């Protein structure tokens, strides 16, 4: 998972 | 805290439609009409996310969680693996999000029934638990690959056949013919008549 | 520069990234090498893997095909052993032969297996559904130790002192054993389960 | 191998 | 439930  | 949100419910829709390769933050937070902020805190990594899911999906379609009033063990290990395999199927990538699954507190009364139930049967502990854990990760072990193949053999050459020989051909057309559900049962089967002769 | 330097590399690769983590733009890094020169040898990420796969099995798995007058039972045991070992052989290794199909080098070696278990008693059909079992039920646990491997790091610590008396027998008969033991027994049992069978010691 | 049924299925 | 032997073993 890749956050912004 | 998930439970008290759509989070789960949504993610699953959304399983189906893109995969557990494309659960990603960004789609998720869009599809449930949020910024990722609020995602955040409603879940921290994708790990916790599919333990959340994997759980949400026993509790949807796992329906022979527990021996019934009469049935034998053999029974309960028969119906417990086809109901472990109907939620597993349930959903797109499904065994895959059950992997590596920890159950929580919440089943451990589930879990401590099962070794209750087959100790009173005539299991030492120790066998009870070879008979689970044969049944569970064989159960598990069908799915992941029925899934992947399924998966796979989209980006894949069709099988030059003739190229492969007699018993093999035979094998790929009974395979074609009756699909992974038979070969399923056998192999439960077995399991169980494995442990039903070791018993006495 | 030839294929089996990639696979070799992609291999200690595996090992350091697992497969997830594993690119072929870091392969490339690996090697030194720009990202089209290794196009040629992996056209992508799931050809790598296929190839990763047959190493692995080719490396690893001694047992593949039948032996001397060994009994059905002893290949079956030697063949889902060995097969565990190739499986283990790598970081992730289960995930990376998760949904691969056999080349035609492994064509005939699968031939053999099947001939071997009808000449000694299986119909066709049992003798499939027996590798069949044997094969699913072996991958199917090398994967839950693979990922269960993983998971424990991402997650807090475990709330045991809490389980009710069965499931923490269980938790610490686990903790003493590991894995390979709940491995054989299943591993018999399958056994012993096809040996009922070809007994017809229930039958009538 | 596992010997999945659809490990020689046609797209 | 798989009864895997190390759904609870401790990090590292």
């Amino acid at each position: 998972w890749t956050w912004n | 805290r998930l439970d008290k949100s759509k989070v789960i419910n949504s993610a699953l829709e959304l399983l189906n439609e893109v995969g557990i390769e494309g659960l990603t933050t960004r789609k998720l937070a869009q599809k449930l009409g949020v910024e990722q902020p609020t995602l955040y805190w409603h879940v921290k990594n994708k790990r916790a996310l599919l333990d959340a899911l994997a759980i949400e999906m026993l509790d949807r379609h796992h329906t022979h969680f527990s021996p019934l009033e009469g049935e034998s063990w053999q029974d309960f290990l028969r119906n417990n693996a086809k109901s472990f395999r109907n939620a597993l199927l349930s959903h797109r990538d499904g065994a895959k999000v059950h992997l590596g699954t920890r159950p929580t507190e919440k089943q451990y009364e589930t879990l401590e029934n099962q070794l209750a139930f087959l100790t009173q049967q005539g299991f030492s502990l120790e066998n009870a638990l070879y008979a689970l854990s044969a049944v569970g990760h064989f159960t598990l072990g069908s799915v992941l690959e029925d899934q992947e193949h399924q998966v796979a053999k989209e980006e894949r050459e069709t099988p030059t056949t003739d190229s492969m020989p007699p018993l093999l051909r035979q094998a790929i057309e009974l395979f074609d013919h009756q699909g992974a559900e038979p070969a399923f049962l056998h192999g439960l089967e077995s399991l169980i008549r494995g442990f039903e002769v070791q018993l006495t």
